[PDB]
C-alpha cells in the first residue's frame, strides 16, 4: 500500500508539495501517476510520471502550473504544485502501472492507499 | 439426445411399430421423421410430417407405412428393403440419433 | 468538377507567391487535393497533397520550403510558394489526389 | 563472466547453419563456442581430453526426421533414438546445473509432411491433434519433462525454420496468410 | 409454406397464386440453417425450377421476391452446386448492375433488386469454389470498382455500398487473379484509399479523437480488409515516387484513425485492420507516423509527437491478452514498430525509454512478471515461429541493435533470433545505463543472468575417463550421410 502526505489547505498562490512513499513493503519501479477526485464528481487524471524522468505528460487543464518528479533512491514520487486556483481542489491520489504504455484519464491500475485532501482559498 | 424404440425381424410383409421419444427440452420442432440406410448406400427418406399441412410419404415405397403422433406404423411391409433406420426432427437446427436393423431372409 | 486557378508567375530567385485554386460542382469535405507541376517537357510533375484534415505531405524536393493552406468551408484550396529556385519554373495544376477528375487551366511559374 | 557454448546434435540438423575450436568473439565477453567432430583431437597420450567448464549446451535435433529411422531396419525409431541424447546428457553429472538450449530446426518441412499420421513411430502411445499448434506444443513438453532435474535446471525451448527462400520471407508473408483466411472466415451466414 | 407446394405450383404459373406463395414462403421461413433431408430432395427440385426460371428473363413483378426466395435457397450446400453456374452467375450479376453490360450507366436507381442480388452473390462466392472461378472470369471486378468510384456523384444507400464491398472483400480475398486485376489494371489503391477518405468523413476536421459511427465503421473496416488483401504483393522496398506519395496519404489517412475510436465495441476490430493494412505499407512510408504537429496537451518526446507510437504500444498492451490468435494480433504491431522505431531516433529512444528500462529489479529471471518486457520475453520461446522472431528483432532494435546490449535480459533470446537475415540501420552508443544491479554485473552468468548458485564438478577424477562413456554414445550421431 502507498502513503500520501504533504497535503492540507493552502491559501490560492502558493506553492505545495505532495509526496508519495511506497510503504507497504512493495517495489517502486514501472510508471507512476497522481490522480484527483472532486467531492461529488468523477475520479480525473492530473499527471503521469516514467520513471528514471523519461516522459511526463500533464492533463489540458494544469500543463503550466503543476511539475512532477521522481526519486527512486528513497522510492519517492514528487508533485509540486505552484499557483493553486480553486479548480483543482481534491483529494489526491497515487498509483502505479503496470502497463508499460502511457495510459490517460483511466484508473485501470490500482494500489491506492488513502490519498491527501487538497483545498484552496 | 434423442432415442427411438422398436425391433425388427420379420421376413415376409409383416406389421411393425417404432416409436421416436421426444426426450429434448426445445419446443417448436414441427416436424418429426424416419429413415433408412442400406448397406450399400446412404440415406434416404422414408415419411416426414410437417406440421403446415398434409403428412408427406416417400416415392421409394408407395406402403401403408401408416406415420402418426410419433409412431410409424409398417403395414404392407415387404421387406426386400432391409436397412438401418433413424429417427429424426427439429440455436435452430435439426437431429438424427440411433436405430436398429431388421434382418430379412426367406 | 469545375477546376479553375489563379495566382502565379513573375518572379526571380528568393520570392514568394500564394498559388489558389477554387474547386465547384463536387464536395469539398471528402476529397482530398493535390498540386501537379506540369515541366516544360513531356512530363507531368507531383507538388504536394493534402488530406480532409490539415494534414499536408511535400515533395521532397520542395520539403521546407512550400506549404499548402486549406481554408475550409470556403470551397477553394491554397498553395504558398516561398524561396523558390531556378528549377520551380513550371505550369502548375491543382486536383483531387486520390480521384484525377479533370485537369483546369493552370497557371505558369517563372524564376528567370 | 565469461560464457561457454558447446555444439550439439547430429549432421541432418544443421547446427553448421547457426554459424573444434572458435574463441574469437570478444564482443565485450569472450562468448567460447566449441564445435563438435567425434575423434579427432584425443590421440596425443590416451588421456583423451577435459576442457569442460561449459555454461550452457546447444542442442540441435530436426523434426522432420520424425517418421525415419536411424537403426538401419530396426524397432528403435528416430526420436526416440534422439531423445536417447537428451536421456545422457541431463543424466550426465557434468552438466546437473547447466543450462540447456533446445533448437528444432526444418520446421517448415515438418509443418505440411503431417499428411502421414500423427503418430506414425513417434509417440505411437497418443496424440493431441492432428494440428501443428498441439503436436509441437506435445513434443515440447516431453522434451520439457525428460529434464530429471525439472526445479532448479529449466530448459529453453525454440522452434526454427528457413531464415530467406528464392522469393519471400516467411515471418513477412505468413501473417498476411492468415489474417486474410481470418478475415474471410468472420464473413458469410448471409 | 411448404417446400412441396411451392414446387407444385411451380409448375402451374398462376401470376395472382405463385408469387403470394413466394410471399408467404420468405415471410414464414428467412433464417438460415435450415432443415436437413425433408427439405433436400423437393426443395433440391423447387432450386433446380428456380434456377431454370433464373436462365431466362424473369418476371419484372415481384423481382425483390425471387431474389429473396434464391437468397433463402442459397444458404444450404445442397443447392450451391446448382446456383453456381456461369449462366446464373451471369443473371445474378447483371441483375446487380454488376455484370461486363458496362453500357448501361448506373441510372435506374432500383435498389430492391440490387441488394439481394448482391447478398446472393456473397451467399454464393463465400461458399463456392466454382463459383468463384467463374466470377473471376467473367470479370466483375471492374463493375464493381466502377461503381465504388461512382460514390461520391451518386449517393448509394449504406445496405448496397456495404454489401459491394463485402463482395469485392470476398472475391480479393478468394481469387489469386482478381487481386492482381485489382491491383494493377484497377489501381486498387488508390480508388480504396479514395472510399476510406469518403468514409472519414463524418464531421470532419474533429481535432481531437473522432467517433465512427456503425455504418461508417463497418464500410470502413470491410475496406481496410479489401486493402490489406490487395497490397500485401510487390510492395517489399522499391517503388516509385508517386506511389510512395500515394503510400505515405494512406499511413497518414490511417494514422488519423488509429488514434480514433468506434462506436460499440468494434474499436479493437477497426484498430487491428489499421494494423494490418499498416503491416503492408513500405517501410520507408511508415516514417509519416511519427511526424505530426505537435498540438496542445499530445504527448511530447524528444520534440516531437508520440501519440500514435503510444496509442499502438496501448494496442499491444491490450492486444497480447488473445492467446489464440496470438499470430495474427500482436504480429503485425510488433512488425510495424519495429519498422517505425529502426528508421527515426526519437522514436528508439521512446521505446528503449517505455519497453525495457527497468533494469534495478530484484535479480531474478527476467522471463516472469506482468510487465511487458516479461510477457515479450515470454513470448520469445514461443512454439510459433513468426512471433518469437519479430519479438527478437523488436527487442534488438530497441538495444539500439546491439548484441552485448542485447544479452541484457536473457542469453537464449540470441539464440532464439540469431541468423534471421531478409544491416545498415542506425548504431548509437551514447547513453550508459548502470544501477545497484551492473556493480553486481560480475556475478551473473550470461545466459541465465544474475543466478549466483554454484555447484561442484561431481566427477573428482575418478572416472572423469569413464564419464566420457557419453562422448561414445553420442558420436554415433554425428557422422551424415555415408558410413563409408
Amino acid at each position: 500500500q502507498l502513503q500520501e502526505s504533504g497535503g492540507g489547505l493552502e491559501q490560492a498562490g502558493d506553492s505545495l508539495r505532495l509526496s508519495c512513499a511506497a510503504s507497504g513493503l512493495i517495489v517502486s519501479n514501472y510508471a507512476m501517476g497522481w490522480f484527483r477526485q472532486a467531492p461529488g464528481k468523477e475520479r480525473e487524471f492530473v499527471a503521469y510520471i516514467n520513471w528514471n524522468g523519461g516522459v511526463t505528460y500533464y492533463t489540458n487543464s494544469v500543463k503550466g502550473r503543476f511539475t512532477i518528479s521522481r526519486d527512486n533512491a528513497k522510492n519517492t514520487v514528487y508533485l509540486q504544485m505552484n499557483s493553486l486556483k480553486p479548480e483543482d481542489t481534491a483529494v489526491y491520489y497515487c498509483a502505479r502501472t503496470s502497463r508499460a504504455s502511457v495510459t490517460t484519464r483511466v484508473a485501470d491500475f490500482g494500489y491506492w492507499g488513502q490519498g491527501t485532501q487538497v483545498t484552496v482559498s | 439426445q434423442l432415442q427411438e424404440s422398436g425391433g425388427g425381424l420379420v421376413q415376409a410383409g409383416g406389421s411393425l411399430r417404432l416409436s421416436c421419444a421426444a426426450s429434448g427440452g426445445i419446443v417448436h420442432i414441427s416436424s418429426m421423421g424416419w429413415f433408412r440406410q442400406a448397406p450399400g448406400k446412404q440415406r434416404e427418406l422414408v415419411a416426414t410430417s410437417p406440421s403446415n399441412g398434409d403428412i408427406r410419404y416417400a416415392d421409394s415405397v408407395k406402403g401403408r407405412f401408416t406415420l402418426s403422433r410419433v409412431s410409424l406404423q409398417m403395414n404392407s411391409l415387404e421387406p426386400e428393403d432391409t436397412a438401418v433406420y433413424y429417427c429424426h426432427s427439429f440455436s435452430y437446427n435439426n437431429y438424427y440419433g440411433q436405430g436398429t436393423q431388421v434382418t430379412v431372409s426367406s | 468538377v469545375q477546376l479553375q486557378e489563379s495566382g502565379g508567375g513573375l518572379v526571380q530567385p528568393g520570392g514568394s507567391l500564394r498559388l489558389s485554386c477554387a474547386a465547384s460542382g463536387i464536395i469539398f469535405r471528402s476529397n482530398g487535393m493535390a498540386w501537379y507541376r506540369q515541366a516544360p517537357g513531356k512530363e507531368r510533375e507531383w507538388v504536394a497533397s493534402i488530406t480532409s484534415f490539415g494534414d499536408a505531405i511535400y515533395r521532397d524536393s520542395v520539403k521546407g520550403r512550400f506549404t499548402i493552406s486549406r481554408d475550409n468551408a470556403r470551397n477553394a484550396v491554397s498553395l504558398q510558394t516561398n524561396s523558390l529556385k531556378t528549377e520551380d519554373t513550371a505550369v502548375y495544376y491543382c486536383n483531387t489526389y486520390p480521384v484525377n477528375s479533370a485537369w483546369g487551366q493552370g497557371t505558369q511559374v517563372t524564376v528567370s | 563472466r565469461e560464457v561457454k557454448l558447446l555444439l550439439l546434435g547430429a549432421g541432418e540438423s544443421g547446427k553448421s547453419t547457426i554459424v573444434i575450436v572458435e574463441t574469437h568473439f570478444t564482443f565485450k565477453d569472450l562468448h567460447f563456442k566449441m564445435f563438435d567432430v567425434g575423434g579427432q583431437r584425443s590421440e596425443r597420450k590416451k588421456w583423451i581430453h577435459c576442457f569442460e567448464g561449459v555454461t550452457a549446451i546447444i542442442f540441435c535435433v530436426a523434426l522432420s526426421d520424425y517418421d525415419l529411422v536411424l537403426a538401419e531396419d530396426e524397432e528403435m525409431n528416430r526420436m526416440h533414438e534422439s531423445m536417447k541424447l537428451f536421456d545422457s546428457i541431463c543424466n550426465n553429472k557434468w552438466f546437473t546445473d547447466t543450462s540447456i538450449i533446445l533448437f528444432l530446426n526444418k520446421k517448415d518441412l515438418f509443418e505440411e509432411k503431417i499428411k502421414k499420421s500423427p503418430l506414425t513411430i513417434c509417440y505411437p502411445e497418443y496424440a493431441g491433434s492432428n494440428t501443428y499448434e498441439e503436436a509441437a506444443a506435445y513434443i515440447q513438453c516431453q522434451f520439457e519433462d525428460l529434464n530429471k532435474r525439472k526445479d532448479t535446471k529449466e530448459i529453453y525451448t525454440h522452434f526454427t525454420c528457413a531464415t530467406d527462400t528464392k522469393n519471400v520471407q516467411f515471418v513477412f508473408d505468413a501473417v498476411t496468410d492468415v489474417i486474410i483466411k481470418n478475415n474471410l472466415k468472420d464473413c458469410g451466414l448471409f | 409454406m411448404e417446400p412441396r407446394a411451392v414446387a407444385d405450383a411451380l409448375e402451374t404459373g398462376e401470376e395472382d397464386a405463385v408469387t403470394e406463395a413466394l410471399r408467404s414462403f420468405n415471410r414464414e421461413h428467412s433464417q438460415s440453417f435450415t432443415f436437413d433431408d425433408a427439405q433436400q430432395e423437393d426443395r433440391k427440385r423447387l432450386a433446380k425450377l428456380l434456377v431454370s426460371v433464373l436462365e431466362q428473363g424473369l418476371s419484372p413483378k415481384h423481382r425483390v421476391t425471387w431474389l429473396q426466395t434464391i437468397r433463402i435457397l442459397s444458404r444450404d450446400r445442397s443447392c450451391l452446386d446448382s446456383f453456381a453456374s456461369r449462366q446464373s452467375l451471369h443473371a445474378l450479376a447483371c441483375y446487380a448492375d454488376i455484370a461486363i453490360s458496362e453500357e448501361p450507366i448506373p441510372q435506374p436507381p432500383d435498389m430492391d433488386v440490387l441488394l439481394e442480388s448482391l447478398k446472393c452473390l456473397c451467399n454464393l462466392v463465400l461458399s463456392s469454389p466454382t463459383a468463384q472461378m467463374l466470377a473471376a472470369e467473367a470479370r466483375l471486378v471492374v463493375r464493381l470498382a466502377e461503381r465504388v468510384g461512382l460514390y461520391r456523384k451518386r449517393s448509394y444507400p449504406h445496405e448496397v455500398q456495404f454489401f459491394d464491398l463485402r463482395l469485392l472483400f470476398l472475391l480479393t480475398a478468394l481469387r489469386t487473379d482478381v487481386r492482381q486485376q485489382l491491383f494493377q489494371e484497377l489501381h486498387g489503391v488508390r480508388l480504396l484509399t479514395d472510399a476510406l477518405e469518403l468514409t472519414l468523413g463524418v464531421a470532419p476536421k474533429e481535432n481531437p479523437l473522432v467517433i465512427l459511427p456503425a455504418q461508417e465503421t463497418e464500410r470502413a473496416m470491410e475496406i481496410l480488409k479489401v486493402l490489406f488483401n490487395i497490397t500485401f504483393d510487390s510492395v517489399k522496398r522499391e517503388v516509385d515516387e508517386e506511389d510512395a506519395a500515394l503510400y505515405r496519404y494512406l499511413g497518414t489517412l490511417l494514422r488519423h484513425c488509429v488514434m480514433a475510436d468506434a462506436a460499440g465495441d468494434r474499436t479493437e476490430e477497426f484498430h487491428g485492420h489499421t494494423v494490418n493494412l499498416l503491416g503492408n505499407l513500405p517501410l520507408k512510408c511508415l516514417d509519416v507516423l511519427l511526424a505530426l504537429e505537435l498540438h496542445e496537451g499530445s504527448l511530447e518526446f524528444m520534440g516531437v509527437n508520440m501519440d500514435v507510437i503510444n496509442a499502438l504500444l496501448a494496442f499491444l498492451e491490450k492486444r497480447l491478452h488473445q492467446t489464440h490468435r496470438l499470430k495474427e494480433c500482436v504480429a503485425p504491431v510488433l512488425s510495424v514498430l519495429t519498422e517505425c522505431a529502426r528508421m527515426h531516433r526519437p522514436a528508439r529512444k521512446f521505446l528503449k525509454a517505455q519497453v525495457l528500462p527497468p533494469l534495478r529489479d530484484v535479480r531474478t529471471r527476467p522471463e516472469v512478471g506482468d510487465l511487458l518486457r516479461n510477457k515479450l520475453v515470454r513470448l520469445m520461446t514461443h512454439l510459433d515461429t513468426d512471433v518469437k522472431r519479430v519479438a527478437a528483432e523488436f527487442l534488438f532494435v530497441l538495444c539500439s541493435e546491439s548484441v552485448p546490449r542485447f544479452i541484457k535480459y536473457t542469453g537464449y533470446g540470441n539464440a532464439a533470433g540469431l541468423l534471421a537475415a531478409r544491416p545498415e540501420g542506425q548504431y548509437s552508443e551514447d547513453e550508459d545505463t548502470d544501477t545497484e544491479e551492473y556493480r553486481e554485473a560480475k556475478a551473473s552468468i550470461n545466459p541465465v543472468t544474475g543466478r549466483v548458485e554454484e555447484k561442484p564438478p561431481n566427477p573428482m577424477e575418478g572416472m572423469t575417463e569413464e564419464q566420457k562413456e557419453h562422448e561414445a554414445m553420442k558420436l554415433v550421431n554425428m557422422f551424415d550421410k555415408l558410413s563409408r
